[PDB]
C-alpha cells in the first residue's frame, strides 16, 4: 500500500527516527485532500454498476472483432469476464481513492499484468479504451464536485499509463 | 504494511465490495479527529528519549537480577541493547498510533521476536515490564496527566487515544510472552 | 407418491390401513408397468417437448422474449428453457410416483415467491407449461394422455 | 452427488435427516463456565 | 431489547446515579441522527423487495448453490432464502432505528449459527449475501446513514460467522 | 514465455526493475534496492550507509560509540573513491565482521552467513559450498572473499552500484532455495547472533560459538519443514496483506492438543479430499443445468435484430433497446459479479477452502504432538463414548522391506 | 387471503418453539384479536377461547 | 543431474565395473530412437506457451472460486505468478524428456516444492489440476493427437516417449502431495 | 498464586458470603505467620532471574562436558530449554513456599520428570548438581546471608522457613534421581 502514510513510516522505519515534524505534516494533507477524494470515493461506489455498464460496451462497440470466434470476446461466459476486468479496474480505483495513493492498483491489478495479458492473448489496448472513454464521460461538475473530478481522473489515467 | 485506511480496503475486499457509504463513516470520522492523534503522537514523541530510560530502568528497580552478574543487563554493551529496543518498539508503536493499525506492529516488530527473545537468552518477563511502563507513560502524556510535565492542548476528550495507544502495547506484550 | 401418504393419513389416524388403502396400494404397483412405459416416452422426448414447448410459449407471449421481457437475449432465454426442462422432469416424477407429491414439494410449494422475486411474470411460466402439455399428450395414446396432460393441468393450477 | 448435502424429509431431501440426526432444536451438552472449566483440569486456581 | 434511550438510562440506572452531563451527552448524540435514521428506514420498507433482489442476484443467484445439489436447489429452499433474506434486511432497520445491536442478538442472533450447521446451511454464502445485502443498502440511504445501517449487517455478520 | 530472463542475467536495456523483480514479493516490502545517486548530500550518504549495515551485518548492533575500523572504511566511501562493492567487501574484511560472524563459527555457517549477507540468496547445493569450503582452506579469508564476490553472481544481479538485498527472484533454481532463504534472513527482527546462537553460547554476551542449524539439509537432499519458513519469517514482513482464503499464516501452538481432536480431523480431510476427487470429475458441464439449452436458446433468440436506437414497439410503445455487447445477451450487473461471489456459492471451492484450511488446522495440531510424557492433558470434550482402541500388537501396515538380510 | 406467519412458521418447522408454542403465538397475534377478539364481548371472547 | 547415459555409468560404479555390451543394449538402442527424442521434445516446446494458459485456465474452469477474492489466482501478481510456476514446472519435464532421466526433475524443480507451498498457502489439490491437464497436452502433442493443431512427423510409433513424459509429470504430482 | 491464601467475601449475590459451608481453616492459619512467608517469597523472586543463571552457569563450568559439543547443552534450543526449566522449577517451589505444602510441586512439575529426563538424554546426575547450588542460593537469600545483595527486612527471624524451602529442594532432587 503506497501511501502517504506508508511513505512516511517507510522511510522513518528506514532512517531509524521517530515521525517528527516532516512526517506530521504529510498527514495533515490527508485532511484537506481527502475532503474531495473520498467524495469520489462514494460517487464511484454508489453508481459503479452503471458506469461499467457504459464503459464496457466501448470496449466492443470500438473493437467490434472481439466476438468472432477464435478470439478473446468469443462466447457469453468470456464476454462477462471482460465486464468483470472492468469492474476490477474500477473497483480498485475506488480502492485507491480511500487509500490515499496509488497501493490498491500498483500491488494488485498492474503488477503482473503484462506477463498475463501476453500470456492469455488478451489485447491490452481494449482495456484503455474502456478506461478513456470513462475519462472523456467524466463531466466534472455533474458527477462530482471539481476536485473529485481531479482525484478520479488522475487515478483513471494513471491506469491508462500503467497498461499503455 | 497498512493503515486505518487500508485496512477497511482489505476488509472491503474480502467481500468484493466497494468502499460505500457504510464504511466511509468509519474514516470521515477518523479524519475528523485526525488532529487529536497527530497531538497524541506527538505528546510520545517528544518525551520518547527520556521515556526509554524512565522504563528500562524501572525494571531495574524491580527486577535487579538483570545487572547481576551472568545477568541480562550486566555487560555495558548489553545494557545499551536494552536501550535500543526500548525505543524501536517505542518506535514501531508509535508508527501504529500514527497509521491507525497494528499491521506494522506485527509485520515488523513482532515479526520474530518471540524466538528472537528464546535464543538470545532475554527474560521474557522483564520485557513485559520494559513495554509496560511505556504503556502506562503513553496513556499518561496522551491524557495528558503525567505527574510532571504538562504539555499545552486545545481541551477536549482523548480517551479513545489512550485506549488505542495502550492496545498496542498489550499486541507487544502478547506477542513476546 | 401414493404409497407414503397413504401411510402417513392411517399413521396421523392412529390406526392401520384400510382396505380402502391397501387394495389401491395394490392397484397402484400393478399399475407400475405401465407408468414406467409412460415416463419412459417422456424421457428422452425433453428435446422435442422442451423446445417445441417454448416454440408455442414464445409465439403466444412475445412479450417475454422482446426486449424488456424477463428472458431476453441469449442467455435469460436458455434459462427460459431450463425451466421447462425442470417442470418436465418433475412430471416424469409424478407419473412413476402416481402422485404431485414430487411435483409439490419441489417447484410448488412457495413458487410465487420466487418467479415474484426474480421478476417473471408467473403467468408467463405456466403459459409455457401449458404449451408443453399439448407436445406431451400429441406423443400418447389417450389412455395415457389423460395422465401425461393430468399432471400438467395440475402445474398449471398452482401456478397461478 | 453433491458433497455438501443437507437435511430435512419427504421429496427434495438428500437423504439426511433433519438437523442431521433428526433434531431440529438441540438440547446442549455444555456446562456452565465455572464447571467447564472446573473439568478442564487446568483453571483450577481460576 | 434497548434502544440507544434504553441503554443509556440502563447504564445511569444502574450505577443509581442520575442522569450526568456524559449520559445525556450521548443522548443528544442519538437525537441529532434521529432525522437521519427514519429516512433510512423510510426508503428501505419502500425498497425492501427490490434490495433483497439485487443482493441475490449479485452474490449467490448463478453460483452452483443455485443449481442441484447445492444448498438452495429447491423452489422451497429457494423460497427460504429471500423469506430468511427478509429478516436480515428487516431487523437491521430495526437497529439502525432502536440505535442499539441489542434486538438482533435477542432475536436473530441467539440459535443462528447452531440452527444453519443443524439444517447445513453454508454459513459463507450467508454472509455475503449479507454483505451484498449491505452494499445496495448503501446505495439507497446514502453514505452516511449506508454507514449507519451497514454497522448492523456485519454485526449480524460477524456474530453468525 | 512469462519470464523472459532471470535475475542472474543483467537487465538488459529497457526496464528500471528486472522482470521478476516485479511480480515477485520485491515490491511489496523493503527488500528492495537503494541504489546510490551519482552525488548526493550527506544525509543521503547516511541513508546508503545504514543500509549497507542492516544488510551486511544482518541486524546487529553494531554500537555506533566505537564503530572502531568503521570510520576509515567509511570515510573511504564518503569520498566516493570506494564502490558499494568496494564497501561492502571491505567491511567483510574487518575484525568487527570476523569477530561475530567468523571467530565463533562453524564453515557451515560461516558459508552461509557470507550468502546473506553478500549475495541475497541462500546456498543452493552441495557442491555449491564444497567449492568455498576449498577455497577458504587453501587461500584463507582475505582470499576467500575477494573471490567470493567477484564472480559472475554478484556483478549482475547487484552490480558495483547498488547495496546487496534479499533476492525475492521468483526462479528458484532449487525449489529449497526459497525455503532456506526465508530459514536464514529470519524475518524484520532476529539477527544472526541471535539465529546462530552466539549470544546464550556467550560469556556474558561475548566470544560464545555461532553454532548452525540446516546442516543436514546441505548434505542430503531434504527440504526445510514449514514451520522456520512460514513464522519467524521475512514473507511476514513482506506480506501482502491480503484476503487469502487459505491463510498462510500458521496458528501458534496449542497447549493442550489431544488424539481424539486429531483423529477425527484427520478422518475429516480425508472424507474432503476422497469428495473432491470425485466433484472435480463432473466439474464445468454437467453441474451447469442451463448449459444444455445455450446451442437452441441462442439460436431461438437471434430474431428480428435492431440497428438503431428505438425499435421493439410492440403495439406502439416504447420499450426500446439496451445494444451494448452485455445486454444484447440479456445479462445484468448481477451476471459479472457472480463469479466474485463464487466461494460460498461454488461446490468445487467449497471443499477446497475447507480442505485447506483443516488441514492447516491439522499441520498445526499433529505437529503439537511432539511432547508426550510429563505434559498435563486436559478434556474440553464432553468425555463421550466415542474411542478408538490400542489394538497394536502384530502387523498391520508393514512397509515392504523384501530384501530383509539380503546380505 | 394470503396472510402469513413466516417467523413462527419458520420457528415451528425447525422445531425451535413446539406447536403449542406456535399455537400460542398465534392466538397472541393482531391478525387473531381483530377477527375473534375485537368484535366480540369478553363474554363471548372466553367461550370462543 | 544425470542423464541417460550417465545414469546407468553410477549404476555400473555401484559394483566398479567396466560398461560392458550386455549393459549397453539399451543405450544402442537409446541413440537408435535419438531422432524421435528430438522429434517428440521439439512438439511440446513449440506449443509451450499456449500449454500453461490451457492449463492454469483449465484449473479455473474446474475450480471458479480461484479468481473470486480469496482464491490463490485472483489478483494480477497471484496469476503471473502462477503462470509462471506453470512454466517452471513445463521447462523441467521438458529438460528431464531431452535427458531421458528424471535426476534433473527432481533435485533442481521438485526438491521442496512441497513445503514451499504450504508457506504460501497456495493450494495442493488444485496444482495437482494443473499438472494433469499438461500430462494430459503432452501425451497429446507427443501422439499428434491434439485436437486443434496437427504438427509434421514422419510415419512411426511415438508411444514410448508419451509413456516417459508422462511418468515425468506425476512425479511433480506425487511431490507436492 | 492466588489459591495459597484464602479470602472473605463480604457482598452480597455470591453464594459464599451466605451458603459459604465453610471456611478454610488450613489457609487462615498461614497468614497467622503470613507476612514473613510472603518476604521469604519476596527474597526470591526479586533474585529469581538471577539465580537461576547463576546455577545453570555453575554446573556448567564444574562440569564442562555439557556445552561441549556432543553435550546436552551445547545447541541453542537446547540451551534455552535449559535455562527455561530451571526457571520453572524455581517457581514452583516459590508455590510450594507460598503455600506452604509441597503438593503443588510433587504433580505439577514433579509427576513425570524422571520419565522425561531419561526420554530425552538429559544427565540426571548434572541436574540434581543444578538444584543442589539453588537450595543453597535460597537459604542465603531468606536467611539474608547473600554476599553481594542484601533486603531491608523487618526485625526477626527466618530460620524454619529456610530449612522449609530447602526441603523442596531435595523432594524435587530425589524425584528425577
Ligand atoms: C563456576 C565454576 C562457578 C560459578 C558461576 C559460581 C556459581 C555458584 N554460586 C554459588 C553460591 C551462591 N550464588 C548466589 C547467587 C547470587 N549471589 C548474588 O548476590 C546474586 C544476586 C546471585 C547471582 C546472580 C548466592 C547468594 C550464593 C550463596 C553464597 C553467597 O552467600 O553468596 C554456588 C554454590 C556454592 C555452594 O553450594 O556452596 C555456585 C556453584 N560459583 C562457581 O564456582
Ligand atoms: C475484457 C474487456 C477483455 C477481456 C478480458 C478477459 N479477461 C480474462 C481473464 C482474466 N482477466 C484477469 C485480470 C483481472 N482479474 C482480476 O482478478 C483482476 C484484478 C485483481 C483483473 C484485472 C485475470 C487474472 C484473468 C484470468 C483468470 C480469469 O479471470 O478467468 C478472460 C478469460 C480468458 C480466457 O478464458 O481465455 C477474458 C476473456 N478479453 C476480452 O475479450 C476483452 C479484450
Ligand atoms: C532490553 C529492554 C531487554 C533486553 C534486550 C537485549 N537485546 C539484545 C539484542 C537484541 N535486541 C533486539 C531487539 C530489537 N532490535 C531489533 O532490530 C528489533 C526489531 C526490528 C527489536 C525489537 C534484537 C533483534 C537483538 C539481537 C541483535 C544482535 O545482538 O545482533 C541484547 C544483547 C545480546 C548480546 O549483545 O549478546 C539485550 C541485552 N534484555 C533484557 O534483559 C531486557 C528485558
Ligand atoms: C488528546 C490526545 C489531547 C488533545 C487533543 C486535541 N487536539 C486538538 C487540536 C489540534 N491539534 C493540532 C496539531 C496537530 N495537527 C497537526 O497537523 C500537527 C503537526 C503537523 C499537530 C501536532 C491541530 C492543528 C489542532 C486543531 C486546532 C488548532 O488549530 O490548533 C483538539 C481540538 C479538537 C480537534 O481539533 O480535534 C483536541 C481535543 N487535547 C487534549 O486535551 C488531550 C490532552
Ligand atoms: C499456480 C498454478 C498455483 C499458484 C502459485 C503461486 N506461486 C506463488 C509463488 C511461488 N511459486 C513458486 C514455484 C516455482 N518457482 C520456482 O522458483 C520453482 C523452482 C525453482 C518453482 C516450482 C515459488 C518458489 C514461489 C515463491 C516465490 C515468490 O513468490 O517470490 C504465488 C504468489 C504468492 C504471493 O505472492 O504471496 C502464487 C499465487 N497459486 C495457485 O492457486 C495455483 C494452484
Ligand atoms: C514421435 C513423437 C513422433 C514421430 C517421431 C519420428 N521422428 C522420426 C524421424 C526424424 N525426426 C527428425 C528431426 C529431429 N532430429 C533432429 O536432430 C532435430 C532438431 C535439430 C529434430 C526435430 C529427424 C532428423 C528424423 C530422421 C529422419 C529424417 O531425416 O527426417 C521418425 C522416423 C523413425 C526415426 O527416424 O526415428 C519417427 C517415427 N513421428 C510420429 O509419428 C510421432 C508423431
Ligand atoms: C537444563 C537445566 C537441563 C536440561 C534441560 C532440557 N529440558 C528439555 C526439555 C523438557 N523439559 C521439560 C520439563 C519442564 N517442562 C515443564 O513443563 C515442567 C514443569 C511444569 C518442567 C520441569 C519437558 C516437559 C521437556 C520436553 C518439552 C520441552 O521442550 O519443553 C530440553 C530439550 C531436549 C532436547 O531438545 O534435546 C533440555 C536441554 N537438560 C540438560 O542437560 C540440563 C541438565
Ligand atoms: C462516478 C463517476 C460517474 C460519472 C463520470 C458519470 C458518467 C456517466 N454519465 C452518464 C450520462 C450523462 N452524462 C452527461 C454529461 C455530459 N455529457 C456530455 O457529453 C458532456 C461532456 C457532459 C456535460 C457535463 C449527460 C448529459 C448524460 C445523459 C445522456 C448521456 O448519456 O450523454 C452515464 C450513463 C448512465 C447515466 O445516465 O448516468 C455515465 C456512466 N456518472 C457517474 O456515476
Ligand atoms: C525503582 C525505580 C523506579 C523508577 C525510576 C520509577 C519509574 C516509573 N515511572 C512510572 C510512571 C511514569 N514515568 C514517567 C516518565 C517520565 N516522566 C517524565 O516526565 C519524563 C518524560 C520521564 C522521565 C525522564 C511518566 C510520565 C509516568 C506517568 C506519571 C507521571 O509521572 O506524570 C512507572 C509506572 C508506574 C509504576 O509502576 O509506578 C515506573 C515504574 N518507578 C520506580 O519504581
Ligand atoms: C474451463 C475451461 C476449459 C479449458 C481451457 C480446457 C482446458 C483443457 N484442455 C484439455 C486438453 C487439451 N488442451 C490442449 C491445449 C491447447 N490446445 C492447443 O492446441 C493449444 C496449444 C492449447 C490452447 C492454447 C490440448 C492440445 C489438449 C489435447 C486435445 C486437443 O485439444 O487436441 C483438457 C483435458 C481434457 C478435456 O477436458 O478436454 C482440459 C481440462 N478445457 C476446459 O474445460
Ligand atoms: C424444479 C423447480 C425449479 C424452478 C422452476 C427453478 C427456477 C429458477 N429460474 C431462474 C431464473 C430465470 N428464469 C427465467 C424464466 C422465464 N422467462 C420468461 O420470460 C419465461 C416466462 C420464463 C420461463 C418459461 C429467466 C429469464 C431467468 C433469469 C433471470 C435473471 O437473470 O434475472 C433461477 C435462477 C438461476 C438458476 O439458478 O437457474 C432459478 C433457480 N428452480 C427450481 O428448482
Ligand atoms: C429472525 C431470525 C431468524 C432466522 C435468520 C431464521 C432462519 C431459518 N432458516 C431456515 C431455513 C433455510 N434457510 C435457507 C437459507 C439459505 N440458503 C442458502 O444457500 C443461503 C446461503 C441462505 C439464504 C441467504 C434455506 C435454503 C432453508 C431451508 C432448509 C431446508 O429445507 O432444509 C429455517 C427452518 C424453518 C423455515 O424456514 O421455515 C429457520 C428457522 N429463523 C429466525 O428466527
Amino acid at each position: 500500500m503506497k501511501s502517504v502514510i506508508t511513505t512516511v513510516v517507510s522511510a522513518a522505519d528506514a532512517a531509524g527516527r521517530f515521525p517528527s515534524n516532516s512526517d506530521l505534516e504529510s498527514i495533515q494533507g490527508n485532511i484537506q485532500r481527502s475532503a474531495a477524494r473520498l467524495e469520489a470515493a462514494e460517487k464511484l461506489a454508489g453508481n459503479h454498476e452503471a458506469v461499467v455498464k457504459e464503459a464496457g460496451d466501448a470496449c466492443f462497440a470500438k473493437y467490434a472483432y472481439l466476438k468472432n470466434p477464435g478470439e478473446a470476446g468469443e462466447n457469453q461466459e468470456k464476454i462477462n469476464k471482460c465486464y468483470r476486468d472492468v469492474d476490477h479496474y474500477m473497483r480498485l480505483v475506488n480502492y485507491c481513492l480511500v487509500v490515499g495513493g496509488t497501493g490498491p492498483l500498483d500491488e494488485w491489478g498492474i503488477a503482473g499484468a503484462r506477463e498475463v495479458y501476453r500470456t492469455l492473448n488478451l489485447p491490452t489496448s481494449a482495456y484503455v479504451a474502456s478506461i478513456a472513454y470513462t475519462r472523456d464521460r467524466l463531466c466534472v461538475p455533474r458527477d462530482m464536485s471539481a476536485q473529485a473530478g481531479v482525484e478520479f481522473s488522475a487515478y483513471l489515467d494513471y491506469l491508462i499509463n500503467a497498461l499503455s | 504494511m497498512l493503515d486505518a485506511f487500508s485496512r477497511v480496503v482489505v476488509n472491503s475486499d474480502a467481500k468484493a465490495a466497494y468502499v460505500g457509504g457504510s464504511d466511509l463513516q468509519a474514516l470521515k470520522s477518523f479524519i475528523a479527529d485526525g488532529n487529536k492523534r497527530l497531538d497524541a503522537v506527538n505528546s510520545i514523541v517528544s518525551n520518547a528519549s527520556c521515556m526509554v530510560s524512565d522504563a528500562v530502568s524501572g525494571m531495574i528497580c524491580e527486577n535487579p537480577g538483570l545487572i547481576s552478574p551472568g545477568g541480562n543487563c550486566y555487560t555495558n554493551r548489553r545494557m545499551a541493547a536494552c536501550l535500543r529496543d526500548g525505543e524501536i518498539i517505542l518506535r514501531y508503536v508509535s508508527y501504529a498510533l500514527l497509521a491507525g493499525d497494528a499491521s506494522v506492529l506485527e509485520d515488523r516488530c513482532l515479526n520474530g521476536l518471540k524466538e528472537t527473545y528464546i535464543a538470545l537468552g532475554v527474560p521474557t518477563n522483564s520485557s513485559i515490564r520494559a513495554v509496560s511502563i511505556m504503556k502506562a507513560q503513553a496513556v499518561a502524556f496522551i491524557t495528558n496527566t503525567a505527574t510532571e510535565r504538562k504539555m499545552s492542548f486545545a481541551a477536549g476528550d482523548c480517551t479513545s487515544l489512550a485506549s488505542e495507544v495502550a492496545s498496542y502495547f498489550d499486541r507487544v506484550g502478547a506477542a513476546i510472552s | 407418491s401414493i404409497v407414503t401418504k397413504s401411510i402417513v393419513n392411517a399413521d396421523a389416524e392412529a390406526r392401520y390401513l384400510s382396505p380402502g388403502e391397501l387394495d389401491r396400494i395394490k392397484s397402484f404397483v400393478l399399475s407400475g408397468q405401465r407408468r414406467l412405459r409412460i415416463a419412459q416416452t417422456l424421457t428422452e422426448n425433453r428435446e422435442r417437448i422442451v423446445k417445441q414447448g417454448g416454440q408455442q410459449l414464445f409465439q403466444r407471449r412475445p412479450d417475454v422474449v422482446s426486449p424488456g421481457g424477463n428472458a431476453y437475449g441469449e442467455e435469460m432465454t436458455a434459462t427460459c428453457l431450463r425451466d421447462l426442462d425442470y417442470y418436465l422432469r418433475l412430471v416424469t416424477y409424478g407419473i412413476i410416483a402416481g402422485d404431485v407429491t414430487p411435483i409439490e414439494e419441489i417447484g410448488l410449494v412457495g413458487v410465487k415467491e420466487m418467479y415474484s422475486a426474480l421478476g417473471t411474470p408467473i403467468s408467463g411460466v405456466a403459459e409455457g407449461i401449458r404449451c408443453m402439455k399439448d407436445v406431451a399428450c400429441s406423443l400418447l395414446s389417450g389412455e395415457d394422455a389423460a395422465e401425461v396432460g393430468f399432471y400438467f393441468d395440475y402445474t398449471l393450477a398452482a401456478m397461478q | 452427488r453433491t458433497a455438501y448435502p443437507y437435511t430435512g424429509s419427504g421429496y427434495g431431501s438428500a437423504g439426511v435427516p433433519y438437523g442431521q440426526d433428526t433434531y431440529g432444536y438441540k438440547a446442549t451438552t455444555a456446562k456452565s463456565i465455572t464447571e467447564t472449566a472446573a473439568q478442564a483440569g487446568v483453571f483450577n486456581t481460576f | 431489547m434497548q434502544d440507544a434511550i434504553t441503554s443509556v438510562i440502563n447504564a445511569a440506572d444502574v450505577q443509581g446515579k442520575y442522569l450526568d452531563a456524559n449520559s445525556v451527552e450521548k443522548l443528544r448524540g442519538y437525537f441529532q441522527t434521529g432525522e437521519l435514521r427514519v429516512r433510512a428506514a423510510a426508503t428501505i420498507a419502500a425498497n425492501a423487495a427490490t434490495i433483497i433482489k439485487e443482493a441475490v442476484a449479485k452474490s449467490l443467484l448463478y453460483s452452483d448453490i443455485t443449481r442441484p445439489g447445492g444448498n438452495m436447489y429447491t423452489t422451497r429452499r429457494y423460497a427460504a432464502c429471500i423469506r430468511d433474506l427478509d429478516y436480515y434486511l428487516r431487523y437491521a432497520t430495526y437497529g439502525m432505528l432502536a440505535g442499539d445491536p441489542s434486538i438482533l442478538d435477542e432475536r436473530v442472533l441467539n440459535g443462528l449459527k447452531e440452527t444453519y450447521n443443524s439444517l447445513g446451511v453454508p454459513i459463507g454464502a450467508t454472509i455475503q449475501a449479507i454483505q451484498a445485502m449491505k452494499e445496495v443498502t448503501g446505495s439507497l440511504v446514502g453514505s452516511d446513514a449506508g454507514k449507519e445501517m451497514g454497522l448492523y449487517f456485519d454485526y449480524i455478520c460477524s456474530g453468525l460467522s | 514465455k512469462v519470464v523472459d530472463r532471470l535475475d542472474s542475467q543483467p537487465s538488459a536495456a529497457f526496464e528500471q526493475t528486472k522482470q521478476v523483480y516485479t511480480f515477485s514479493r520485491y515490491i511489496l516490502g523493503p527488500h528492495r534496492a537503494v541504489v546510490a545517486p551519482v552525488a548526493m548530500d550527506p544525509s543521503e550518504k547516511e541513508v546508503v550507509l545504514r543500509a549497507v549495515y542492516r544488510q551486511v551485518f544482518g541486524n546487529a548492533y553494531i554500537m555506533e560509540e566505537e564503530r572502531a575500523e568503521l570510520r576509515v572504511m567509511e570515510s573511504q566511501f564518503l569520498l566516493g573513491e570506494l564502490s558499494v562493492k568496494e564497501l561492502v567487501r571491505a567491511l567483510a574484511k574487518s575484525s568487527t565482521y570476523k569477530v561475530r560472524f567468523f571467530e565463533g563459527a562453524v564453515q557451515y555457517r560461516f558459508i552461509e552467513l557470507c550468502f546473506k549477507h553478500l549475495l541475497g540468496r541462500a546456498p543452493d547445493n552441495h557442491e555449491e559450498i564444497a567449492v568455498h569450503m576449498r577455497k577458504y582452506q587453501q587461500e584463507g579469508y582475505d582470499a576467500e572473499i575477494d573471490s567470493y564476490l567477484d564472480a559472475g553472481e554478484y556483478d549482475n544481479v547487484f552490480g558495483d552500484d547498488t547495496v546487496p538485498f534479499l533476492r525475492f527472484r521468483g526462479v528458484y533454481t532449487p525449489c529449497d532455495s526459497f525455503n532456506r532463504q526465508c530459514a536464514l534472513q529470519g524475518g524484520w527482527a532476529n539477527s544472526d547472533k541471535a539465529m546462530g546462537g552466539a549470544a546464550l553460547s556467550g560469556y556474558n554476551g561475548s566470544d560464545g560459538r555461532q553454532m548452525s542449524t540446516m546442516i543436514g539439509n546441505y548434505i542430503s537432499g531434504k527440504p526445510i519443514p514449514y514451520e522456520k519458513v512460514a513464522a519467524d519469517t521475512p514473507l511476514k514482513s513482506t506480506a501482502p496483506n491480503w484476503y487469502a482464503r487459505p491463510n498462510p499464516a500458521l496458528a501458534p501452538q496449542p497447549a493442550y492438543v489431544s488424539a481424539k481432536e486429531i483423529a477425527e480431523l484427520r478422518s475429516r480431510v480425508s472424507k474432503l479430499e476422497a469428495a473432491w476427487s470425485v466433484a472435480v470429475k463432473q466439474s464445468a458441464a454437467a453441474k451447469d443445468t442451463v448449459e444444455t439449452w445455450r446451442a437452441a436458446a441462442k439460436e431461438m433468440a437471434a430474431m428480428r435484430g435492431i440497428s438503431p436506437m428505438g425499435e421493439a414497439y410492440f403495439g406502439g410503445i416504447a420499450q426500446k433497446v439496451d445494444n451494448g455487447a452485455l445486454a444484447q445477451l440479456g445479462n445484468k450487473a448481477s451476471s459479472y459479479k457472480k463469479y466474485l461471489y463464487a466461494i460460498e456459492t461454488d461446490e468445487v471451492s467449497r471443499l477446497e477452502v475447507d480442505l485447506e484450511e483443516a488441514k492447516g488446522q491439522l499441520r498445526v495440531l499433529e505437529a503439537a504432538m511432539a511432547k508426550s510424557t510429563p505434559m498435563t492433558r486436559t478434556a474440553e470434550f464432553k468425555t463421550l463414548t466415542k474411542n478408538v482402541a490400542a489394538v497394536t500388537a502384530a502387523e498391520k501396515a508393514d512397509p515392504l522391506s523384501k530384501r530383509p538380510r539380503i546380505s | 387471503y394470503g396472510f402469513s406467519f413466516s417467523v413462527l412458521e419458520s420457528q415451528v418447522k425447525n422445531g425451535q418453539i413446539s406447536i403449542k408454542e406456535f399455537v400460542r403465538s398465534l392466538g397472541k397475534s393482531s391478525v387473531y384479536q381483530k377477527q375473534f377478539y375485537q368484535p366480540y364481548v369478553n363474554s363471548r371472547v372466553v367461550e370462543l377461547a
